[PDB]
């Protein structure tokens, strides 16, 4: 009801995710994978969808929208064309390493999803985008994707649900872009990652013109065991909107950095202190946390002190929780000279379609290099926020949001410490 | 009706389902602010400049790519607007160097007039500019891309209006760079167009660089006569003289587009130019003299002369009032020789019905056919804005071409049936398997390339295509009102003649050698001294000299298409005249002005003394040739297919092969394009 | 570095490069993945699989694969300088790449880049005169609570120290590959003190269902 | 107690593409 | 002599459909029997059909066939030629 955290071992879905238990068939199925999937395939794809929103999943990639809700576009009567689900595999956020657990560690658990998810969806086939450098990882996909195969679990006729359905494991180069729904799908279709223009949504033209839906590694890695386990099941866990157990990437200067799954809305300082140790130095030494990954704003300590780590929480907290990548710093940080790193990120990662983002990540950039240093004048300040508001609203993608969130924090948060610079280089 | 209600400002409107909140706002009268947007290319979105606010939404919507919707209301005016369209235009102009002065998009710049317009008044980026390279592309495209704003116009217009596939974007990010990632040449015969249709000055002319500013420029409106397409062009004039050749929007022919040859073959005018009369070549070397002199001399021989020994030739550029004025002359000498350098089957019905010798369907129902089948031509080299349309029409509307000769590159898929001239008996019996696709094809078509019928076996290429189109039209069963059977030229008074009755082909002429010879712009070549008697008197009346001029006993200067008011008819039979921009050059007078003096020195005088009683001429000869825009429709192909079945002839077995088989050929056709030096420039850098 | 290609003697349209059989092979499996035409999707697996059988990618190796994939050479130019894992000048035998993102700068990912550099005798961004290591600076590799990290060709050394760094730098130096993974004691991605989550045995096939 | 996923300790360059195509048999007729 | 015919009709008006008769019928036949004597079918749109005849030293002729028949039209084809 109130106080959340402390989820039971029971609860947990990813019940191997720091590898000490055989991640291949052998071990998936002693752990509760591939388990009535021919009877959840039978129930049909209505009942599915279903499970899927009395369940209150929201998208655990960047935007929180309701999973079921998403996924249901696709259950329109058949136009006579193929769909298909691709799941987003490209962990590009900085501070982001869930889905890489997932996938390595995991993968069956990935792969049931994607047939359940495509059952749904009424798709064929699952394109799964990995990273490039994630090779290891899509190696370990692609060998329990073809023990699936030899299984029968995938295939001509799935788990003998006479459900015809392929996945395909298709690996990318370096482009944090390429995370993008539309430079996603861009990207598979052999182009350069460039977002697309909507409408159309991709659920009306996606991968190869036809159908498609964009789904997260682990939206699609919770599917199977919601609809095992009950929607309600997982309702329980979370407040309300905001409903589920959460991988969380505790980074940065903490104690010991993990990866942790945990109840939805567990407070921020219990996550840090019960998982991750402790910020370095004891709580006091504790200046800002970014609890989203990169493109979510700042919070300080004084904010981070009584923050539930939840969407609805953090929008009012002014962030949000885009990968749930908590990222701390420990006062000794230079807040400013972090900011800009993760700007300079931005300015590389960029696509360079449009021209708000492609013109005014680099003016960010260099606005910001010269901040760390103090180099500009207090006057400057407003200029930035200025032109981090004009980029926000008017880009193709949401990179430009992403872009601008952070430095939007950091002059909210922290204006007194960039006057400071700029005042002690003014004095030389 | 299938229409939706919209609100613009508050101002209703009605638009169909899928008109984008752009058109709308045009409907309206506003004209949001476009940089990457083109109303002939598909919609990118990549400027954002043209950001709107729909009332009671959060976010700004891209008008030039939103779909409008029932019920919206669509602010132009607003904070939010204004604030979008000043935040783009600061992003666009932080990186942009400071080249206006030195900027050949000097008055014409639209970054530089919407700047002013929706712009903001200062800058505050305190930082260093981004400095591409430039890069070699041709000898007609000078690239500053430093200038560039990402807009990606030239690389679209390539890729589906050109269909070349060699611009592109490479990279990422702030240092993304548009152009070919290797030294490649961006040769076509529409590559110009990509200096139009680049917003900001990154892609402009060698030619024209730095030569003058669009305000002092008088822009004219003419037609382009380097083919039978007649490309609607504007001509930049500043003090007398040509500055630039520009296009003119005309839907049912340019559609703002222009060939290469059209855009830069204007340096020809202002070189090896006749300026004066010259008489003189019996007495050894052709030396000046005066009009009163010059016209006497030929009115002399012409006195002496009469019957068929009196012949005239007309080439390549020359006017209906010219042809007209000639043959009325010729006629009072009781002479019929007046031919044409380019043949055509006159065994058949000839020229009797126009209909055997016009793009029956015009250049605008190609997009209305169903399947095209291309005899012995190479569209992309003559009448490449009929090649563009054929393209426009198979990427949109599902369309399938054939093509019954060499193979070349037309730009498009299109099926080789080989390039054999007994394909059109083949398909007319049904023993190919091309009439598979005849046999479900709606609105066919068979165009017939003036190319192939300047072989020595046209008449039998023409009776084969013919009566193959006589087969289509039953099996297929196409309505009356659809004509198949088009010919396609490449001379730009070809047609013109025609109408007016000059026998096509120079044969009559090698029949009965003339002992007058009268070359009216003939630098074809297809006559020479060594035929004709052993003197003969040839007189060149035109503009350049070129083959015709150094053999002849005198030169009557005329004037060129860009200095006199001229009556040209294009390929499909539209009648359209020019206007003079600049004035002749010296003592170079109008043709047919010319041919009336010469007349009136001579004993027969003709009865027009203005260019209108020359086109009332016009119109009791041809009656269509002055109803100017205007396509009259025409009929009795049915006659034409039953007087050509009579003529007994075979095809030869020679492979069908187009005379411009290569880019190589496109830049040299006329005497104006043969004297241009940027002409030159491109067939050396082709050929290299 | 640049995006735009000037001819050589090396990196010159007629430089040698094809795919071996086994190749082409491998080839046919990855078109084979996508529906019928549509084959210019390849584009990507299959330019890099050139490049893992080369080492980088020439202006030959683009164009052989934009001949056999049926593609216009410059939708493979924009391919190739649009990715970054694509290697479009000759790198070293081994390929480091550090991290420098917030995450792990705030683990001290300098001190890896500068030990690194000192090490090897270069500026971040050239090639060791054997040709045998290229170090450059790389945004998140993903692994963020592992920090610092690098990555050689398609490894990942991560929970790195300067010591541990230059110990796996001179196991490839003379011989032998060292083993990926974390060099902290501590397997992956776990809290390092100790388990704090899944400590007790994950429960039976039918746990919890419906 | 014991990490387990250390197959990939051996993968070699060419892993992937193999993986890829020995699943070639198994997947479906494109459509 | 007799050099050519020109004879302008109407594509589709009331006056012209004896002349554009004619040409259905007759046309063949007159230009198969004098096949060297040019005979040009010109038609433009509510012009007002007139029969052209040109003959030795440039002496043109006219007639009229607006609202005359093809029987009419064809008598003065033969009378122009004869
Ligand atoms: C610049 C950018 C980079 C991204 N990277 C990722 C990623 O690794 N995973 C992910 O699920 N979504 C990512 N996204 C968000 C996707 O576009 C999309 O929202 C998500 O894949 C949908 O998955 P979901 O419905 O489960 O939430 C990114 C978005 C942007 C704009
Ligand atoms: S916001 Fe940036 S990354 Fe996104 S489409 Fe525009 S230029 Fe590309
Ligand atoms: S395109 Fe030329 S005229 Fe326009 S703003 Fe840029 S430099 Fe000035
Ligand atoms: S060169 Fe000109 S047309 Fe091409 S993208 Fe740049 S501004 Fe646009
Ligand atoms: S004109 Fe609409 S974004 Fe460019
Ligand atoms: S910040 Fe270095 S691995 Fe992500």
């Amino acid at each position: 009801k109130t106080s959340f955290g402390s989820l039971k071992d029971e609860d947990r879905i990813f019940t191997n995710l720091y590898g000490r238990h055989d991640w291949r068939l052998k071990g998936a199925l002693r752990r509760g994978d591939w388990y009535k999937t021919k009877e959840i395939l039978l129930k049909g794809p209505d009942w599915i969808l279903g499970e899927m929103k009395t369940s209150g999943l929201r998208g655990r990639g960047g935007a929180g929208f309701p999973t079921g809700l998403k996924w249901s576009f696709m259950n329109k009567p058949s136009d006579g064309r193929p769909k298909y689900l691709v799941v987003n595999a490209d962990e590009g956020e900085p501070g982001t390493c869930k889905d890489r657990e997932i996938m390595r560690h995991d993968p069956h658990k990935l792969v049931e999803g994607c047939l359940v998810g495509g059952r749904a969806m009424g798709a064929r086939a699952a394109y799964i985008y990995i990273r490039g450098e994630f090779y290891n990882e899509a190696s370990n996909l692609q060998v329990a994707i073809r023990e699936a195969y030899e299984a029968g679990l995938i295939g001509k006729n799935a788990c003998g649900s006479d459900y015809d359905f392929d996945v395909f494991v298709v690996r990318g180069a370096g482009a944090y872009i390429c995370g993008e729904e539309t430079a996603l799908i861009e990207s598979i279709e052999g182009k350069q990652g460039k977002p697309r223009l909507k409408p159309p949504f991709p659920a009306d033209v996606g991968v190869f013109g036809c159908p498609t839906t964009v789904a997260n590694v682990e939206t699609v890695a919770v599917s199977p065991t919601i609809c095992r386990r009950g929607g309600t099941w997982f309702a329980g866990f979370g407040r309300e909107r905001n409903s589920g157990t959460k991988l969380f990437n505790i980074s940065g200067h903490v104690n010991h950095p993990c990866t942790v799954e945990e109840e939805m809305s567990v407070p921020l300082k219990e996550l840090i202190e019960k998982h991750a140790g402790g910020v370095t130095g004891g709580w006091d030494n504790l200046l800002a946390v970014i609890p989203g990954g990169s493109s979510t704003p700042l919070i300080p300590k004084s904010v981070c002190e009584t923050v539930l780590m939840d969407f609805d929480a953090l929008v009012q907290a002014q962030t949000g929780l885009g990968t749930a990548a908590v990222i701390v710093m420990d006062r000794s940080t230079d807040i400013v000279k972090a900011i800009a790193r993760l700007i300079e990120f931005y300015k590389h990662e960029s696509c360079g379609q449009c021209t708000p983002c492609r013109e005014g990540v680099d003016w960010m950039n260099k606005v910001m290099a010269r901040f760390v240093k103090g180099d500009a004048r207090p006057a400057e300040i407003d200029s930035l926020w200025e032109i981090s508001k004009q980029i926000e609203g008017h880009t193709i993608c949401a990179l430009g949001d992403g872009a601008a969130w952070p430095v939007q924090g950091l002059i909210r948060h922290f204006r007194p410490e960039l006057e400071d610079r700029m005042q002690r280089f003014a004095q030389q | 009706s299938n229409l939706i209600e919209v609100f613009v400002d508050g101002q209703s409107v009605m638009v169909e389902p899928g008109t984008t909140v752009l058109q709308a706002c045009e409907k309206v009268g506003m004209q949001i602010p476009r940089f990457c947007y083109h109303e002939r290319l598909s919609v990118a979105g990549n400027c954002r400049m043209c950001l709107v606010e729909i009332e009671k939404a959060p976010k700004v919507v891209a008008a030039c790519a939103m779909p409008v919707m029932k019920g919206w209301n669509i602010l132009t005016n607003s904070e939010k607007s204004k604030k979008a369209r000043e935040g783009v235009m600061e992003f666009l102009l932080a990186n942009h160097p400071l080249d206006c002065p030195i900027c050949d998009q000097g008055g014409e710049c639209d970054l530089q007039d919407q700047s002013m317009m929706f712009g903001s008044d200062r800058s505050r980026f305190l930082e260093g500019k981004r400095a591409v390279e430039d890069k070699n592309i041709g000898p007609l495209v000078k690239t500053i891309m430093t200038r560039c704003i990402q807009c990606t116009r030239c690389i679209r217009f390539a890729s589906e209006i050109a269909g070349v596939d060699d611009l592109g974007t490479t990279g990422r990010g702030n240092d993304m760079q548009v152009g070919t990632y290797i030294e490649k040449m961006f040769m076509s015969e529409l590559s110009g167009n990509v200096i139009d249709i680049c917003p900001v000055g990154a892609l402009t002319s060698k030619p024209y660089a730095f030569t003058a500013r669009p305000w002092e420029t008088r822009k004219t409106e003419s037609i382009d006569v380097m083919d039978a397409v007649g490309s609607n062009i504007v001509v930049s004039t500043r003090t007398g003289e040509v500055m630039r050749i520009l296009p003119r929007m005309h839907e049912d022919i340019n559609e703002e587009w222009i060939s290469d040859k059209t855009r830069f073959a204007y340096d020809g005018l202002k070189r090896q130019r006749l300026t004066e009369p010259m008489v003189r070549n019996e007495k050894g070397l052709l030396t000046y003299t005066s009009w009163e002199d010059a016209l006497s001399r030929v009115a002399g021989m012409l006195q002496n002369f009469e019957g068929n020994a009196v012949a005239a030739i007309a080439g390549g550029l020359v006017d209906a009032e010219a042809l007209v004025a000639l043959k009325d002359l010729l006629n009072k000498v009781d002479s019929d020789n007046l031919c044409t350098e380019e043949i055509f089957p006159t065994e058949g019905a000839g020229t009797d019905l126009r209909s055997n010798y016009l793009l029956n369907t015009t250049i605008a129902g190609v997009e209305e056919a169903d399947v095209v089948l291309l005899v012995g031509t190479n569209p992309r080299f003559e009448a490449p804005l009929f090649n563009a349309r054929i393209r426009k029409s198979w990427l949109h509307n599902d369309l399938k071409v054939a093509l019954i000769g060499s193979p070349v590159d037309l730009t498009y898929r299109y099926d080789h049936l080989g390039d054999s001239p007994k394909i059109l008996q083949d398909i007319a019996s049904g023993r190919h398997s091309f009439c598979e696709v005849l046999k479900d094809a709606k609105k066919p078509m068979v165009v017939l390339g003036s190319s192939a019928l300047q072989r020595d076996d046209g008449a039998a290429i023409l009776v084969a295509v013919s009566n193959m189109v006589q087969k289509i039209r039953v099996t297929t069963g196409v309505a009356a009102e659809w004509k198949v059977m088009n010919i396609l030229h490449r001379i730009a008074s070809q047609v013109a003649a025609l109408d007016l009755g000059y026998k096509p082909g120079v044969e009559a002429i090698r029949k009965n050698p003339p002992k007058m010879l009268f070359l009216l712009g003939a630098d074809g070549g297809c006559i020479t001294r060594q035929d004709l008697p052993k003197d003969c008197f040839i007189v060149y009346q035109g503009h350049h000299g070129d083959v015709g001029a150094p053999m002849a006993d005198v030169i009557l200067p005329g004037a060129a298409y860009t200095e006199k008011s001229a009556t040209y008819v294009n390929t499909e039979g539209r009648a359209q005249q020019t206007k003079v921009a600049v004035t002749p050059p010296g003592l170079a007078r109008e043709d047919w002005k010319i041919i009336r003096a010469l007349s009136e020195i001579a004993g027969i005088t003709l009865p027009y003394d203005t260019l209108d009683q020359v086109r009332n001429r016009l119109e009791e000869v041809s009656p269509n040739l002055v109803r100017y825009d205007d396509i009259e429709e025409t009929n009795y192909f049915q006659q034409a297919s039953e007087l050509a079945k009579l003529v007994n002839q075979e095809v030869l077995a020679d492979p069908l092969v187009p005379p411009q088989l290569t880019i190589k050929d496109f830049y040299m056709t006329d005497s104006i394009s043969r004297a241009s030096q940027t002409m030159a420039k491109c067939v050396k850098a082709v050929t290299e | 570095a640049l995006f735009v290609h000037r001819d050589t003697p090396e990196n010159n349209p007629d430089t040698p490069f094809d795919f071996t059989p086994e190749n082409y092979k491998r080839i046919e499996a990855i078109v084979k993945n996508y529906p019928e035409g549509h084959q210019a999707a390849a584009v990507l697996p299959v330019l890099d699989l050139a490049q893992r059988q080369n080492g980088w990618l020439p202006i030959s190796a683009m164009n052989k694969v934009a001949e056999v994939l049926q593609v216009p050479p410059m939708r493979v130019y924009e391919v190739a300088t649009f990715y970054t894992m694509y290697n479009r000048k000759p790198v070293g035998k081994y390929h480091i790449q550090v991290c420098t993102t917030t995450p792990c700068m705030l683990r001290d990912s300098d001190s890896i880049l500068e030990t690194l550099q000192r090490k090897l005798g270069i500026k971040v961004g050239e090639t060791t005169p054997d040709k045998l290591f290229t170090l450059i600076e790389v945004e998140c590799l993903g692994a963020c609570v592992n920090a610092p990290m690098v990555q050689i060709n398609d490894n990942y050394y991560e929970d790195l120290t300067p010591k541990d760094i230059e110990e796996i730098i001179d196991e490839l130096k003379a011989g032998k590959v060292p083993k990926p993974g974390p060099r902290s004691g501590r397997f992956c991605c776990e809290p390092a003190g100790g388990l704090t989550s899944l400590t007790e045995p994950p429960k039976g096939p039918g746990f919890g269902v419906q | 107690t014991t990490y387990k996923n250390l197959q990939h300790h051996d993968y070699n360059t060419y892993t992937f593409l193999d993986l890829n195509l020995d699943l070639s048999k198994f997947r479906l007729p494109q459509p | 002599g007799l050099r050519e015919i020109r004879v302008h009709l109407c594509q589709r008006s009331p006056g012209s459909q004896g002349v554009r008769d004619f040409i259905v019928q007759r046309y063949v036949e007159l230009k198969k029997a004098h096949p060297n004597l040019p005979i040009l079918i010109r038609e433009c749109s509510e012009v007002q059909p007139k029969l052209w005849a040109r003959y030795a030293f440039g002496q043109e002729k006219t007639v009229s066939l607006n609202n005359l028949s093809a029987d009419e039209v064809t008598r003065a084809m033969q009378n122009v030629l004869s």
